[PDB]
């Protein structure tokens, strides 16, 4: 009977459900004795079955999993009332769902995602203006009109937008010399001024416009080889309005042909701030670079994901690698081959989406402590997923579904409110909330009333017909009230015979019954009314208390499933008793302990194999023609298991054989045939001979 | 702990001078100490320059205010009037605006050292930018002042040393050397340059801005992919080598693609003893780097700061945790993977910032390093950890958590932006630490405690209490007293000679949650004694002899429980304010709490005296051990008392071998049949407890029957040891004299030898089968059997051998002469015997040998006797030459036997 809830002695039946959900609590308590602790109401449901009386007041609630809302998923995108707007249409099929806590069992639910069919695009390109990529600048002029047409066959809403990001103004970064200010590159050559961001423009609906934007910038020059991208990526999430962000896919596309500083590069520049992760924009320009030091990988990655803006990194083979690395850091994000003039720029962008679009993740909201989830996906062509493989699954298709069963275990009952929390995968604006509504009250409680005469006037709680004396009350109906003012005359409760010790010389004894006293080696109080009984007094097999795997009770060693015995050592295993014949114990003998007990007279050795006196096997084996077949005499086939080999005249005179005289007096020839180790083949000749 | 963070000294600097960038130690001890505080911002007098930036001396007084900064430069930047004469006017050759002079802050001996990267200089033939960096050294109480320009060179632009920014960095060696590593040359690769003190002041020339000296030590030049490197980011000193020479610590922030690497470079050599590499991509490893000996063993260890880490938590969300990196070097080897590292849960922590080395902050043998967290704390006001040396590796866990006092501002704090350590400002044998805070604009030193350990002892001698009889008899009622005396030592360094104590004694504590409280204090009449002692750090333990009375009234139902003597002490709250200022400490490894229990003697006698006198007697059955046997002993132990009650716990303990093992014990006491036996592996030998009873009985005697198997043990090599011995709970006279019985082992065999014939192609067959079974548990080796009948297997002869098998035989015949197929008394002797002579090596307990012979009989010869009865005889001897074993003092086995087998017609 040994478990948690009985080692928690658990004072109310709430204690039962929290210390073990199979453990069960009487309130009538009628099978548990008066002397009995609240610790022998709960049990194990199994347990109250062994008994063999069924408590209907008993609670025993089981966590379940409700759904708010089971809205439905546009299918095949046929119609005009299906995506006919964008708050309108859902991808996650549940809105929404509400689950019950229970200690010690698992919740999952199952949540279907198919991908939308039609979806728009938001654009914003985002051009490195350095001096090697001026040849770039003039492709880009004539590329948003290509690319806008590209984009219609991807999406019937597409919208293209320029952004330009140079490096953050500072003595070291940037020539600090006024005539070189004026123009990063040489006298003979025209260069604008370097601007760490700027805005060409916002994102439009007409490519054209885009086109015009472009060929208006002038080419710039930074002296470092790595440029401020990171800083001007960083703003147009933060900002959102200023690049008119959509509902609408939005990819980042990040163009340069050289490195990137991270963090606190400002050092050398002398900020010590670091980046806020605000918008400070002033008409389409950034001047609070050379207040904000460059912002760290981390802190973007932060801020695109809560703006779910997809990242496409468009870079040269040469920083490529570099580019490669970074990538693992920030999700939903790509890499792809750029052109020295970025001839290839628009290919590179249709394959990156394809690739971003492919690879769905799910994310979900902080968790307290006490509060797991697990994650159990779906996926095409036979392909599972396991914990991180779990949570994404991949290649999927337009009008694909894929599910995710997520499972989430709360213990401990740490919060009596409910916690609303939001999960939501990068890119989606639809999102999915799981809200949990704890349940850590007990229904006889509720019906319980305090104070309840019954129990001495409510000295003790008597919910429902169960009675816990209070603090200074011990028993039933607690009217002790422990030490008095007037000396009563001990506790004649306490000892079922007053000559013997008080409570069995084992504890303390007060209010008409027994507190064992405490036992640091064992456990503190030991069980039973009188304390009599111990948890350390019982017999030890073999320098290990009860067999070193038994649990002590009353001082009674009670062996497992696999013991037997006293010691409760001896196991259950008759694997040693076998032997390489087949049969246990060899011929005879019974197993007991792992040592087979011989039986057979002049039985010895650990299966028995050694019985030079017993019987000849042909002499004493002489049922194998008598009881498989001519069946007479004792019993059958249990110990002549032996095939009969169907031979005559066979040449085999000493193995050796055997005669004996038949019902007719006839002659029988037959023999065992071993040859190596045990080996077992029987001769009889069928032929008889009288 | 020892740090007094609730008091810690605060200095004041002007607004907006980001004053505490760089705080550090100069001239530490003899006749002044003093406090300098960096300020790179700082407003200049320097007529033409803004923002220039000085240094702040603080001279140490009761209270610090009054902070003057030092006079580095006293003069405007340079402009050279010959070329501004040939121009229109006159243009600043360097400019002293934005110096940012302060930014660091070194100090050896009298010599300090002040250097602002930002600084440039303006070549003089044509106008270029560059960040080429600046230095001002003092030494000799600032009798002379010298300006180095290391950076400083006549290759300009990106491909020359010119945004250098020497000095951003700057340490100096244990003999005054200058180290100062700039970020910026060779395309921002970064350049560490060292020139000692005497060297630089003769190579330096008023007179020429550019200066060349000959034998200068720098690092090396690198390719266009090592660019980018921000070599010498954070420059520290430390030896690994062991030579008189010391090596450079310079980690690289944006080093191999952006990882970050530390390099050790031997200034000497001009080249890196060993690299440390970064595990996480972006880990920015070599921002913080610091060179101590934590561990003890007198070598420098070297730690790295990397507060960009971002680790991932159990939820998976992302965060700028950090890490911590420090390696305690060994003679043999350097290992590069990091024995230990920190990890900050602080998100945007951005821990590791600035490591400061503090020297051995508690005396511990070990020296400790504080680390610091600019973001750090729920206010993220700013934070400094201070981790205790541990030998084998620095503790993880921080020794104490410094937050400032002051309320948080919106603008950031940033605390632990530099820290300084190692050195004892007051020389109280302490080392101090002082954390730069830029953004407060102050500065904050941290003074420390002594640590003073004691130890609480409470004894009571007469501890046995009778009730009956009282010793001390008050006027109002009579209650007997247990003399109660608990004594006290104390000891440490830098503590006064009379420290002030707290001393608190409880009687009956177990019985004090609402109980009757049994024992109280005689003298006060209560449970309770409070009491302050003024104990000698070099004085003796002084022991305060107490009476405590238990009462005597039948108001307590229960007094079965033992009383419960508790003391507890701490150091007095209202210490005397010190010479020194800082208040004692008490050390967290010592007790100040010694717990006692006293039981009341029941039953002693008529004067309550307990004395008892166990006797123990021990022999053995079946003494004989039969190695490879299964040896059972019986220990047959008859026990007594024949002194007085109150042997409480009586128990007889046997001392087994590693050999024996116990199985149970039978005693002959009607009250009890199996006396209670549990094992007890804790002894070194396995020994078996069994209580002999609970109260102890006068003339009780017991006798015992305890049955011990005995598992093979062959390793013993002398006749097994077993100790009998009677064990009690009692003050004095509590255990039995000592039996010690011993089993001597001596292997014995035991061999049976068992012949029959089978009979007891020309003639009957006649089988002869002489069996021999080692009945014995000693497998003897070389065993030879000698078997021999009538017949030399011929022609002429009766018998005809065909063969012999089952073991190994010899036979002067030739065994097969081809191949394989009244009464006469036909005996060896009387015809040509055909002796074989065999030999077994291999035996072992119940092995079966069994020797099969099958002499046919020639049908010719049995024809040449028509009617004669033939009676075939054959003889065999056998003999055991040796055994395997240590001892073997016994009768080695042997027999011999006959087979006979008559013959009819
Ligand atoms: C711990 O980290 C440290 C920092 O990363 C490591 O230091 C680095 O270690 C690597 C590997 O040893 C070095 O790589 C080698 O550097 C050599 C340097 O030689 C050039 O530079 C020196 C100093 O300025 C100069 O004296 C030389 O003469 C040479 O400069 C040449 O100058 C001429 C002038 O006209 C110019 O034309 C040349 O262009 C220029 N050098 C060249 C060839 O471009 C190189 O020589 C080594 O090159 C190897 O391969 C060459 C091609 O086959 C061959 O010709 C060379 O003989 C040689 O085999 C090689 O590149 C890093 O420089 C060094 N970085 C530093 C010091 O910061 C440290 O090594 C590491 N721990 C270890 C393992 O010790
Ligand atoms: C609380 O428990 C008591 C005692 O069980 C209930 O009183 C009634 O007692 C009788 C006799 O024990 C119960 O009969 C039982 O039936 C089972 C059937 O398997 C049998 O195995 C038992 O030996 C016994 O004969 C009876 O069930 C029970 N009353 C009812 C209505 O079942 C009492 O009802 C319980 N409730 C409370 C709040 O007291
Ligand atoms: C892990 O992968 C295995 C496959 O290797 C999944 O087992 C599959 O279980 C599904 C049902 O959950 C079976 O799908 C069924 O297919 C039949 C047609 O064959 C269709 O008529 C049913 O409506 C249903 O879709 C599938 O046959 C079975 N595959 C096999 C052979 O094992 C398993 O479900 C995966 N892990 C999960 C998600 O539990
Ligand atoms: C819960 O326990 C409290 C005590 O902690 C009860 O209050 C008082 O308890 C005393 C002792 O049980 C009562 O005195 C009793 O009087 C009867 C005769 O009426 C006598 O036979 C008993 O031996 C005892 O002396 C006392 O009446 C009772 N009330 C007072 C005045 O405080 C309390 O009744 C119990 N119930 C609750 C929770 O109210
Ligand atoms: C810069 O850091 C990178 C790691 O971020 C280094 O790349 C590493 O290169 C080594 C091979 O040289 C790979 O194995 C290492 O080998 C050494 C022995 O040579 C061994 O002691 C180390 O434990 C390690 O296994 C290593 O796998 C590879 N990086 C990875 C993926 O771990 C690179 O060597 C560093 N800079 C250079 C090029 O020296
Ligand atoms: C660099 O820019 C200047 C303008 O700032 C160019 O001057 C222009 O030249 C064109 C003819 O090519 C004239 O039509 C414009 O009127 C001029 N503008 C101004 C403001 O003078 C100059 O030609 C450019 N030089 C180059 C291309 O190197
Ligand atoms: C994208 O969808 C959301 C769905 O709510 C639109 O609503 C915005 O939701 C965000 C959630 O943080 C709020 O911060 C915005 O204030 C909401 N905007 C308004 C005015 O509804 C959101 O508008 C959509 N995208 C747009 C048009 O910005
Ligand atoms: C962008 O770069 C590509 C590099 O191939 C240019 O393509 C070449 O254009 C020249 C004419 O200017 C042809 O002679 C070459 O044959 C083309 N490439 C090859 C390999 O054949 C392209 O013209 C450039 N576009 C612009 C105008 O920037
Ligand atoms: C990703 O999914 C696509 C299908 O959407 C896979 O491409 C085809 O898959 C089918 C079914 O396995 C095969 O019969 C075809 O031969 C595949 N190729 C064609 C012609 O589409 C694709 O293989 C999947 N991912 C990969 C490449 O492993
Ligand atoms: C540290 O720097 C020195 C340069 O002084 C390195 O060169 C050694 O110089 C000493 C003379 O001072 C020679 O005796 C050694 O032979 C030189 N090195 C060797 C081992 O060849 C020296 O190598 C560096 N430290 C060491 C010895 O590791
Ligand atoms: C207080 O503490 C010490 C710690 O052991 C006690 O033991 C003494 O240790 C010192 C160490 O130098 C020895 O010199 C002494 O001989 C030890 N005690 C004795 C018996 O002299 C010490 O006894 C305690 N206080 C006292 C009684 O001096
Ligand atoms: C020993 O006695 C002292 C008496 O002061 C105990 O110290 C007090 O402990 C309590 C409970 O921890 C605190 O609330 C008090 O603040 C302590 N004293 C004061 C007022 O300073 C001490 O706890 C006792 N021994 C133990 C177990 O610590
Ligand atoms: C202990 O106290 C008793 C009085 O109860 C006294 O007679 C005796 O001398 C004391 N012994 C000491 C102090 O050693
Ligand atoms: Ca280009
Ligand atoms: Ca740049
Ligand atoms: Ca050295
Ligand atoms: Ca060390
Ligand atoms: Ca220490
Ligand atoms: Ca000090
Ligand atoms: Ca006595
Ligand atoms: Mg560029």
């Amino acid at each position: 009977d040994e478990n948690r809830c009985l080692k928690a002695n658990a004072k109310s039946c709430g204690e039962c459900i929290q210390a073990g959900p199979n453990c069960g609590w009487c309130t009538n308590s009628t099978f548990l004795q008066e002397g009995m602790p609240t610790s022998a109401r709960c049990d194990d449901l199994e347990a109250l079955k062994k008994k063999g009386c069924p408590p209907d007041d008993i609670e025993n609630p089981r966590g379940s999993k409700d759904i708010k809302k089971n809205k439905n998923v546009t299918n095949r995108s046929k119609g005009t009332a299906e995506k006919l707007k964008p708050e309108d249409i859902h991808q996650i099929q549940p809105q929404q769902l509400v689950l019950r806590l229970r200690s010690g069992e698992p919740q999952t639910f199952t949540l279907k995602f198919k991908r939308a069919e039609d979806y728009p695009i938001d654009l914003y390109y985002l051009m490195d203006l350095s001096y090697s990529m001026k040849d770039d600048l003039e492709n880009v002029k004539s590329l948003g009109t290509d690319l806008m047409n590209e984009m219609r066959r991807i999406t019937s809403d597409f919208r293209i937008g320029f952004g330009s990001f140079v490096e953050k103004t500072v003595m070291p970064y940037i020539s600090t010399t006024p005539a070189k200010l004026r123009n990063p590159c040489t006298s003979e050559q025209n260069c604008t001024t370097p601007f760490s961001y700027k805005n060409v423009l916002s994102l439009t609906n007409k490519g054209e416009v885009f086109n015009e934007l472009v060929g208006k910038q002038r080419i710039s020059g930074n002296l470092d080889s790595p440029e401020g991208g990171f800083d001007a990526i960083m703003q147009v999430a933060v900002c959102g309005s200023l690049i008119g962000w959509r509902n609408v896919t939005r990819l980042l596309v990040f163009s340069t042909d050289a490195g990137f500083h991270f963090a606190g590069d400002g050092k050398l520049g002398g900020i010590v701030l670091p980046n806020d992760g605000q918008c400070h924009l002033e008409n389409n320009m950034y001047t609070m670079s050379h207040y904000y030091d460059y912002p760290s990988i981390a802190h973007l990655v932060q801020k695109l994901s809560e703006n779910n803006i997809q990242t496409i990194f468009a870079v040269t083979e040469e920083f490529q690698p570099v580019y490669k690395e970074l990538k693992n850091l920030i999700p939903k994000s790509a890499v792809g081959t750029l052109s020295a003039n970025s001839s290839n720029v628009i290919q590179l962008i249709i394959d990156a989406y394809n690739s971003l679009s492919s690879e769905v993740i799910l994310e979900n909201g902080k968790l307290s402590e006490g509060v797991t989830i697990s994650y159990k996906s779906y996926c095409k062509n036979g392909v599972n997923g396991t914990g991180e493989n779990g949570r994404k699954c991949s290649n999927i298709s337009i009008g694909d579904e894929v599910q995710f069963e997520i499972s989430i275990t709360s213990n401990k009952c740490p919060k009596k409110d409910s916690d609303s929390f939001k999960i939501r995968p990068l890119g989606f604006t639809e999102e999915v909330e799981v809200i949990l509504q704890y349940i850590c009250e007990c229904e006889c409680q509720s019906e319980g009333i305090p104070e309840s005469p019954k129990c001495h006037e409510g000295n003790g709680t008597f919910e429902c017909g169960a009675c816990r004396c209070n603090e200074g009350r011990v028993g039933r109906h607690c009217e002790c009230s422990t030490d008095e003012v007037n000396s009563e005359d001990m506790d004649a409760y306490c000892r079922k015979e007053n000559s013997s010790e008080i409570c069995s010389n084992n504890g303390e004894c007060v209010c008409g019954q027994c507190v064992c006293r405490k036992r640091d080696n064992t456990n503190e109080i030991y069980s039973g009314k009188f304390c009599e009984c111990d948890n350390f007094n019982c017999d030890r097999s073999n320098g290990l208390i009860c067999g070193g795997n038994g649990v002590c009770k009353c001082r009674v060693c009670e062996c497992n499933p696999n013991y037997t015995g006293s010691a409760c050592d001896c196991s259950l295993d008759t694997s040693t008793c076998e032997a390489s014949n087949g049969q246990i114990c060899n011929g005879r003998g019974i197993c007991e302990c792992g040592v087979c007990k011989c039986t057979d007279p002049k039985f010895q050795g650990q299966t028995c194999e050694m019985c030079q006196t017993c019987l000849g096997v042909c002499a004493e084996h002489k049922e194998c023609v008598q009881c498989r077949a001519f069946n007479k005499g004792e019993k059958c086939t249990q110990e002549c298991s032996y095939f009969n080999i169907t031979k005559v005249e066979s040449r085999d005179k000493l193995v050796s054989h055997c005669k004996e005289k038949d019902v007719d007096d006839c002659w029988f020839y037959f023999t065992y045939s071993v040859n190596g180790n045990n080996e077992v083949m029987v001769h009889v000749v069928e032929n008889p001979e009288c | 702990f020892n740090l007094d963070a609730e008091a810690p000294a605060v200095l004041s600097g002007p607004p907006g001078s980001f004053f505490g960038f760089s705080v550090e130690f100069y001239r530490p001890g003899t006749d002044g100490v003093s406090v300098l505080v960096g300020a790179p911002k700082a407003n200049t007098s320097q007529p033409g320059v803004l923002q220039g930036g000085a240094v702040y001396l603080c001279p140490w007084g009761a209270s610090p205010t009054q902070c003057t900064p030092i006079e580095f430069d006293s003069k405007g930047s340079r402009l050279l009037e010959s070329s501004l004469s040939s121009s229109e006017g006159e243009e600043p050759v360097e400019y002293k605006s934005l110096q940012w002079f302060g930014a660091t802050v070194r100090a050896h001996g009298s010599s300090i050292l002040a250097c602002a990267p930002l600084y440039s200089w303006r070549t003089e033939k044509e106008p270029l930018s560059d960040p080429v960096g600046t230095c001002y050294l003092s030494t000799d109480n600032f009798t002379r002042i010298l300006e180095y320009a290391p950076c400083r060179s006549d290759f300009s632009w990106a491909a020359g040393q010119g945004y250098c920014q020497g000095g951003f960095s700057a340490e100096f060696t244990k003999t005054g050397r200058v180290v100062l590593g700039g970020p910026g040359s060779y395309f921002w690769q970064g350049q560490i340059l060292s020139a000692t003190q005497e060297q630089i002041a003769e190579s330096y020339y008023p007179e020429y801005l550019i200066n060349l000296v000959q034998g200068q030590l720098q690092t090396r030049q690198a390719s266009s992919i090592y660019d980018d490197s921000y070599l010498g980011y954070s420059v520290a000193v430390g030896e690994f080598s062991g030579d008189d020479t010391e090596d450079f610590v310079a980690g690289v922030p944006k080093g191999n693609l952006t990882y970050g690497y530390v390099t050790i470079l031997n200034g000497s050599d001009i080249r890196s003893l060993y690299n440390f590499s970064g595990e996480q991509m972006a880990s920015y490893f070599g921002y913080a780097v610091a060179a101590t000996d934590v561990n003890g063993d007198g070598l420098d260890d070297l730690l790295v700061g990397a507060p960009l880490l971002m680790d991932r938590t159990p939820d998976g969300r992302p965060q700028e945790v950090g890490r911590v990196y420090v390696y305690l070097q060994h003679p043999a080897g350097i290992e590069p993977t990091p024995t230990l590292t920190l990890t900050g849960h602080d998100e945007f922590g951005r821990f590791g910032s600035s490591l400061t080395p503090l020297g051995d902050l508690d005396q511990d043998g070990y020296n400790d390093v504080a680390i610091g967290a600019p973001f750090g704390g729920e206010t993220q006001q700013g934070v400094v950890f201070v981790f205790p040396g541990g030998p084998g590796g620095l503790g993880s866990k921080p020794s104490q958590v410094l937050q400032p006092l002051w309320a948080a501002s919106h603008t950031p704090d940033f605390f632990g932006s530099a820290l300084r350590g190692g050195r004892d400002l007051d020389g109280n044998g302490y080392p101090d630490l002082i954390v730069g805070s830029f953004g407060v604009d102050k500065a904050v030193v941290y003074r420390g405690r002594p640590i003073v350990s004691a130890s609480a002892s409470l004894t009571i001698f007469p501890a046995m209490f009778n009730p009956e009889e009282r010793s001390c008899s008050l006027e109002g009622n009579p209650v007997a007293c247990i003399n109660l005396s608990f004594c006290l030592n104390a000891s440490g360094k830098h503590v006064a000679d009379s420290i002030g104590f707290t001393v608190e004694l409880q009687l009956d504590w177990q019985k004090q949650k609402g109980g009757v409280r049994r024992a109280l204090f005689l003298a006060s009449r209560q449970a309770t004694l409070t009491q302050t002692l003024l104990i000698q750090n070099g004085a003796r333990e002084d022991c305060r002899e107490m009476k405590i009375y238990l009462r005597n009234e039948s108001e307590f139902r229960d007094k079965l429980s033992p009383i419960h003597i508790a003391l507890n002490f701490s150091l007095d709250p209202q210490a005397p304010v010190d010479s020194h200022g800082l208040r004692p400490a008490l050390h967290y490894q010592s007790k100040s709490r010694i717990e006692d229990k006293a039981q009341i003697l029941l039953d002693c006698g008529e004067d309550n005296i307990c004395v008892p006198d166990l006797q123990l007697e021990v022999f053995g059955e079946q003494n004989h051990v039969y190695l490879g046997d299964k040896n059972a002993l019986n220990l047959t132990f008859h026990a007594q008392n024949v002194g007085e009650g109150g042997a409480y716990e009586a128990e007889l303990r046997v001392t087994a071998p590693p050999e024996a093992e116990y199985s149970g014990l039978v005693r002959h006491p009607g009250n009890f049949s199996s006396l209670s036996c549990d094992y007890f592996a804790v002894n070194q030998s396995r020994l078996l407890v069994c209580d002999l009873g609970n109260p102890m009985k006068a003339g009780a005697s017991l006798w015992g029957g305890l049955r011990f198997t005995v598992p093979h043990l062959r390793d013993t090599k002398k006749t097994i040891q077993f100790d009998f011995q009677i064990l009690s709970k009692n003050l004095n006279n509590s255990q039995s004299d000592v039996v010690s019985f011993r089993l001597s082992v001596e292997a014995q065999a035991q061999v049976t030898l068992n012949g029959v014939s089978k009979p007891e192609d020309l003639g009957p067959a006649v089988h002869h089968v002489y069996e021999l079974i080692n009945q014995g548990p000693s497998s003897i080796s070389q065993g030879v059997l000698e078997l021999s009948c009538p017949q030399a297997l011929e022609g002429q002869q009766l018998l005809y051998v065909t063969r012999v098998t089952g073991l190994n035989c010899t036979t002067n015949h030739p065994i097969n002469p081809k191949g394989l197929e009244g009464p006469q008394i036909l005996k060896c002797p009387e015809a040509e015997c055909f002796r074989l002579r065999c030999e077994l090596g291999p035996l072992h307990q119940q092995e079966s040998q069994s020797l099969q012979l099958h002499f046919r009989v020639w049908a010719k010869t049995f024809l040449q006797r028509e009617h004669q009865p033939f009676s075939l005889q054959c003889e065999a001897v056998y003999k055991a030459l040796k055994m395997p074993y240590r001892i073997l003092p016994r009768q080695l086995p042997q027999k011999e036997r006959q087979v006979a087998t008559a013959v009819q017609w």
